[PDB]
């Protein structure tokens, strides 16, 4: 069964990106302006 | 082991290395026929005590000529692919673990499968009693015949 | 500047896409072949800006860790070598992509396989491009471990695993030398950079060059280190084609190529390099004369080519030495892929002796294998010529040890030898593969692949020999047999090998001579250098180290000692008894003493 | 003093936590306090950071401190399925050992008085003993407890008396001033015994080749939460202290290094060689650990600044990778109870992602670029090579065998056929993957920014 | 591959062997009690027959052999048709 | 491809600089300290 692994990756990717987006975008906005 | 099967395996063996040398189907055919001709032309019948000596001769005569590497079919222990696919042959009990969201996707196969597993768990005590029955204290032989069910 | 870095970096992206659902799709790999395609298309451009005006560049976009004095930083030098080499790798690897889509088309996990391909190639790019020596080390070692992941692809059978472990082992033995050199430049030159090191080392370096030489011996499979390369054929064919043909193993000498001027500082380096590269050409080629695998033969061939180009370095002509690689890749990839076509066609039977005589059964593969064999042979205006002839000729007219030159001669003979062996048994005979014939050359992508490599295989020698600036400065005078020798030795090769091979066709059973058993036992070398030292060590690591040295003495010497002495003392002081007269009288005498 | 209070504060929280929720409490807050620990990392490029009169934070300590704070949640994630059937009061008692332990670590890294540093250095011994002895499996653990114990004390006790001595022969025992007021001690015979007295304890706690015997026999026994600490940290702290006390000594070190450089330079190749033929995995890892610590200890003794840089880096990297291999082995041991490596066989066939972690972990065990393990190791080979041109011939052999057995543990317990009858395996929990992802990700990010891990020099 | 293909190709090889007289050959036709071929030729027929497939015959299984149906059964097992 | 030119010029100043810097800060060892650089300078 490959379910448990893919689930794990779904979770992990989802969180690292969950917090991942606000941070990256924040860094970019800080780059272009201030 | 016994003498007859012994000399036989020596024959198939030597014959195969002999192909490994002769390469061409032609030459190989010729020397093959010459070879079997040697085994019969020699002592196709004889007393044993001489015969074993004839083997001890033959083993040497072979071992000298055995060729650094025989041709080997891939399935065979030499093999260019003796276990190429052992990466894949997953034992069945492992599927019995997929959990329902996967198990739902093959209703048919799983159905048939519980049919089987049922057949086994139902069957087992009979193989117990039979194995218990046919066996003496427990000799060299492995397995025993079916008699009314399962085996 | 933007160009080269793009011709690297885009390769990274599919791996990134590896976590994306497209990776899980059947659809993934063709995005990879297309990816390398665009990568190549982009890759040509720097070479042309490099052409007519000839400019070269180094960039070091970002320092990574600023130590005292030393400040290592990633730095992509883009000299002649690094610029010229990239399109080659992209080209052949792209062909390997297209090939592999068919070779594996049945196989599960194929997507993972391609992931490992790109993952390998990118490390190779790390090695060819890197200026800063440490970065060369990451490219080095990383290529090594990719070799490990791919050799073990059919991880089920043990032999694959032993092959993989074997390869990592000999590479590591080379890596010792690499580290020795890598330290010594820092301790002395204080550097790890080709600018620094080239600048400060006008003086003779008596020792770093030899350890670095050993490292060069590592990947390149010199004589002391050859066997892993033949055993590396055990991985599935497109892999062995990928890098054991070219993209990996050539890097081992590529390293030595990068550091020519320092070599030029010494005499003993050029010396010993030649001293060994020659004998590995010979000793490998001899085993190459008499094998039965397609791939083993092609493997011994590739290593022999490597020894040849190794003396090409050792003869103090680095430029041609590099030149030979760029030609060599096409040849070898041709051979392994056509061989892959044969092998897949027949349900995979590597052994020639029951390989059929199928000259007509697969005519296109036939053509391919023919131009390939002629190219490796060194035919006068075909691509292999522009390397090989210039090489061995330059060896002739150079001052040098001669016996090695002799070895180059027998070797270049044997090239023609095994190259005719494989032709003979592969095609000419009345076929003798087992009956049924599933044979099917057809499947267009394969065709296109072999096509492109043929194209390069015939034009590239001329085109590239023409376009490159004349760093060689040609030697073209005395005498006439000078140039003839390269041909006549080949001709002797075909005549002897072929008349011999036909003489094999005339009944009369014979039994092997000792030379046969020798050269066909790969020189006995694996069967003695593997069954022996490993035994003395694995025994020693239990007969001694694991056991008596550290489980039985090292514990006896201070736990068991004290632990025993307290047994004795404790049973002695606490003597259980307690009769008064005893210790009471002891109070007496202890007073008398006190 | 800010990071240290909450670490104490989890204890009331643990005891007062609802009986079936405690793991979440301890986990979450341990993670938070890790993040607070991370702010310490800043240090300074010149002066060592200072705080109270009684603490300070040298760059040498900070990455270690961050690590030590980081490990607690990990040990929790590993433990919290290993035990379940245990009574609530006993479990609640159990995590207290762990946290109490790290509390002693956060105290003993920031030091500052070397007597305070000592008394905590030895205070660590108790909770780890309790854990090895009460929650280890199989009989031998009892005996193991003793080996773990006396080898520390027999080393530590003379060090103790020596410390007291110095603060009498000089002014204060404090580290800063002794760093400044430092004056050479030289030959004679009293000074030599001073030397060994101030070295042997530190060279016991990070195992030395002639003395390492307790360490494997600890790791064979301890429940994994004990293993992760006993490997990843305590060794490293012994190294930290030995790097501390070398502010004194000199020039005598130049004269006394040799014997220990022989036990180390030879013991590395030796133990690695023993490492090449173990019966069971859980030991194999341990000997790999000694085989790497020898590098640290020569790196300290040649005392060249490159060698201390490499010392720091290798200490941390080996910390994480060793702990990783241990949890990663315990998983198998729970799935099949084999312990012996031979029974696992074709584990890759039956499940993939663990094979991936085996790959990453072993891969960084052998150390290939640009793992902080590797870069940590290459420096000390550099400085060693400066110290003696011959020395490379030894180091190279290490880099040979550490390849082999490492790959070996991979290819023997994975690649190959599944054993047939072993039906016990059950397809990988989320916490498992979560755990080892937690080991390995920091280890890889960390390569991007070495400059914050190389330490004071 | 299919069972008929196996039985057919097998007999199709047994037919070509000289010592067998093709009309007497039958799938169930016995090998010693019927037909005098003897083991020294039995080894020939078996190796030559496996050679047609490229398949490999283990020796102890080669000892049984005899009835061609037993053979087609055997390849049927090993190829799992 | 030339060098052994202006590069010799920089090579010289580097020779002087690295010489003196080698002198000021060599075998100090770890725990380098000003008191020690002094102790060397008097030597």
């Amino acid at each position: 069964s490959g379910f448990y692994d893919r689930r794990f990756l779904k979770l992990m990717r989802f969180y690292i990106l969950l917090t991942g987006i606000p941070v990256a975008i924040g860094i970019t906005l800080v780059n272009v302006f201030i | 082991l016994t003498h007859q099967q012994k000399v036989l395996r020596l024959y198939k063996r030597a014959l195969r290395h002999l192909e490994s040398w002769c390469v061409h189907r032609d030459k190989y055919r010729y020397f093959a026929c010459l070879m079997r001709a040697r085994f019969d032309e020699h002592k196709n019948e004889k007393d044993m005590v001489k015969a074993t000596q004839l083997l001890r001769q033959a083993e040497e005569e072979f071992w000298y000529g055995q060729h650094p590497q025989p041709y080997i079919f891939p399935e065979s222990p030499g093999g260019t692919s003796y276990e190429r696919y052992e990466c894949y042959k997953v034992p069945e009990w492992c599927l019995d673990d997929w959990h329902p969201s996967e198990k739902a996707m093959y209703p048919d196969y799983f159905a048939k499968r519980e049919q089987w597993k049922r057949l086994r768990r139902e069957s087992w005590e009979r193989e117990v009693k039979q194995l218990q029955e046919e066996t003496p204290p427990g000799g060299p032989r492995t397995e025993a015949l079916p008699p009314a069910r399962k085996e | 500047a933007s160009l080269t870095l793009t011709t690297l970096i885009i390769l990274t992206i599919p791996i990134m896409m590896s976590n994306s659902n497209i990776y899980k799709t059947n659809l993934y790999p063709n995005y990879v072949k297309t990816t390398v395609s665009y990568a190549f298309t982009l890759s040509l451009v720097p070479l042309l800006m490099f052409m007519h005006t000839g400019q070269e560049m180094i960039i070091s976009n970002w320092h990574w860790m600023t130590l005292q004095t030393v400040e290592l930083s990633l730095s992509f030098k883009m000299d002649y070598f690094s610029v010229m080499f990239i399109p080659v790798a992209l080209f052949v690897t792209w062909s390997i992509m297209e090939f592999s889509m068919w070779y594996m088309h049945s196989d599960p996990f194929i997507n993972r396989f391609f992931k490992y391909l790109v993952l390998f190639l990118i490390t190779m790019m790390i090695l060819v491009t890197a200026n800063n020596l440490f970065q060369l080390f990451i490219g080095w070692e990383g290529v090594g471990i990719m070799s490990f992941l791919l050799i073990g692809w059919w991880h089920g059978r043990t032999d694959a695993n032993t092959a993989a472990l074997q390869a990592i082992l000999y590479n590591r033995i080379g890596d010792i030398g690499f580290v020795l050199s890598m330290a010594w430049f820092l301790t002395h030159s204080n550097a790890w950079d080709l600018q620094q090191i080239f600048m400060l080392n006008n003086e003779c370096p008596n020792m770093p060059l030899i350890g670095l030489l050993l490292a060069a011996a590592g990947k390149s499979a010199q004589f002391g280190l050859h066997p892993w390369l033949p055993s590396a054929m055990e991985g599935p064919t497109p892999v062995s084609a990928l890098l054991h043909s070219s993209t990996m193993v050539v890097a081992g000498v590529f390293l030595l190529i990068r550091f020519y001027p320092l070599m030029e500082t010494n005499k003993l380096v050029q010396t010993m390099t030649l001293c060994l590269g020659a004998i590995t050409t010979l000793f490998t080629a001899l085993c190459a004369i008499t094998q039965n695998d397609i791939k083993k033969i092609v493997a011994f061939s590739t290593s022999s080519q490597l020894g040849l180009m190794m003396v090409t370095i050792g003869i103090n002509q680095p430029h041609l030495a590099f030149l030979h690689i760029c030609m060599h890749a096409f040849f070898k990839a041709m051979l392994f892929m056509c061989s892959g076509s044969i092998i897949h066609s027949l349900n995979d039977e590597q052994d020639i002796r029951k390989m059929g005589g199928l000259y007509k059964a697969m005519p296109f593969t036939t053509t391919a294998l023919i131009i390939g064999s002629l190219a490796l042979t060194g035919m006068p205006y075909l691509t292999g010529f522009y390397s090989k002839d210039l090489i061995i000729e330059a060896v002739n007219m150079s001052y040098t040890n001669a016996w090695a030159l002799l070895m180059t001669l027998i070797a270049t003979s044997l090239t023609a030898a095994y190259s005719t062996r494989i032709i003979f048994f592969a095609f000419l005979g009345k076929p003798r593969f087992p009956p049924l014939v599933l044979i099917n050359e057809n499947n267009p992508l394969l065709i296109n692949s072999i096509k492109r490599l043929l194209i390069g295989s015939i034009f590239a020698g001329f085109i590239i020999s023409n376009n490159i600036p004349p760093m060689t400065v040609p030697n073209t005078t005395m005498p006439l047999y000078m140039k003839m020798t390269a041909l006549i030795v080949t001709i002797m090769g075909f005549m002897l090998a072929l008349e011999l091979n036909n003489t094999t066709y005339y009944l009369k059973f014979k039994y092997p001579s000792q030379t046969y058993k020798f050269s066909n036992m790969l020189g006995y070398y694996p069967s003695i250098m593997h069954r022996l030292p490993t035994y003395h060590n694995l025994s020693m690591s239990q007969k001694s180290a694991s056991s008596l040295l550290d489980l039985i003495w090292l514990e006896t010497i201070l736990p068991k000692t004290t632990s025993f002495i307290q047994m004795k003392m404790s049973i002695m002081v606490s003597n259980q008894k307690g009769l008064i007269k005893l210790y009471f009288l002891s109070f007496l005498i202890t007073i008398m003493i006190s | 003093l800010k990071i240290i209070i909450p670490t104490t504060m989890l204890l009331p929280m643990t005891w007062m936590s609802k009986h079936n929720m405690i793991w979440i409490n301890a986990t979450v807050h341990s993670l938070l306090i890790s993040l607070i620990s991370l702010s310490l990392l800043n240090q300074l490029g010149e002066n060592s950071l200072n705080f109270s009169l009684t603490f300070f934070s040298d760059s040498l300590s900070a990455p270690l401190l961050v690590l030590t704070t980081w490990l607690l949640p990990l040990m929790l994630m590993a433990s919290q399925s290993h035990l379940s059937k245990e009574t609530t009061t006993r479990k609640k008692l159990y995590i207290t050992m762990l946290i109490l332990l790290q509390l002693f670590l956060i105290m003993t890294f920031t030091a500052t008085e070397l007597i305070l540093f000592y008394i905590l250095f030895e205070a660590t011994l108790v909770p780890t003993l309790i854990i090895i002895t009460r929650w280890g499996n199989q009989t031998e653990r009892l005996n193991a407890g003793l080996y773990f114990l006396f080898y520390t004390l027999a080393g530590s006790l003379p060090l103790l008396v020596a410390l007291v001595y110095i603060q009498n022969t000089t002014g204060s025992l404090n580290f800063l001033i002794i760093h400044y007021w430092s004056h050479p001690l030289s030959n004679s015979w009293s000074n030599i015994f001073m030397w060994l007295a101030c070295i042997m304890a530190f060279m016991v706690k990070m195992p030395l080749y002639g003395l390492h015997l307790w360490l494997p026999k600890a790791h064979v026994e301890a429940p994994i939460a004990g293993s992760m600490v006993l490997a990843a940290v305590l060794l490293k702290l012994g190294g930290y202290g030995m790097m501390r006390i070398t502010t004194i000594l000199n020039p005598l070190t130049n004269y006394m290094a040799y014997p220990f450089l022989m036990l180390s330079m030879w013991g590395m190749i030796m133990t690695s060689s023993i490492c090449l033929r173990q019966t069971d995995l859980k030991s194999l890892i341990a000997y790999s650990s000694v085989s790497h610590m020898a590098l640290v200890i020569v790196a300290i003794m040649i005392q060249t600044p490159w060698s201390f840089m490499g010392a720091t880096a290798l200490m941390i990297a080996h910390g994480l990778t060793s702990s990783m291999l241990f949890c990663l082995a315990n998983t198998n041991y729970e799935r099949v109870h084999s312990r012996t490596m031979i029974l696992a066989r074709g584990l890759q066939t039956l499940l993939p992602l663990m094979a991936t972690w085996w790959l990453m972990a072993s891969l960084t065990n052998l150390a290939l670029p640009p793992s902080i393990n590797l870069i940590g190791e290459l420096f000390i080979i550099t400085a060693s090579f400066s110290w003696s041109n011959i020395t490379i011939i030894l180091m190279g052999m290490n880099m040979m065998i550490t390849a082999l057995y490492s790959l070996y543990m991979l290819i023997t317990t994975q690649r190959g056929k599944y054993t047939h009858h072993i039906n016990n395996i059950k397809a990988s929990f989320t916490r498992e993957n979560a755990l080892m992802a937690l080991h390995i990700l920091p280890l890889l990010l960390l390569t991007l920014n070495p400059k914050m891990i190389l330490g004071p020099l | 591959l299919t069972l008929e293909a196996i039985k057919d190709r097998v007999l199709y090889v047994l037919k070509l062997y000289d010592k067998i007289d093709p009309e007497k050959l039958s799938v169930n036709s016995h090998f010693m009690k019927d037909l005098g071929l003897d083991s020294l030729d039995q080894v020939e027929i078996i190796m030559a027959m496996e050679d047609e497939f490229g398949f490999e015959i283990p020796d102890i299984d080669a000892e049984k052999l005899m009835c061609p149906q037993e053979i087609v059964d055997y390849i049927a097992d090993k190829k799992d048709v | 491809e030339s060098y052994r030119q202006n590069c010799a010029k920089e090579l010289e100043q580097f020779t002087q600089v690295s010489k003196a810097f080698q002198d000021r800060y060599s075998d100090l060892g770890a725990h380098y300290s000003a008191r020690k650089c002094l102790a060397k300078q008097k030597q």
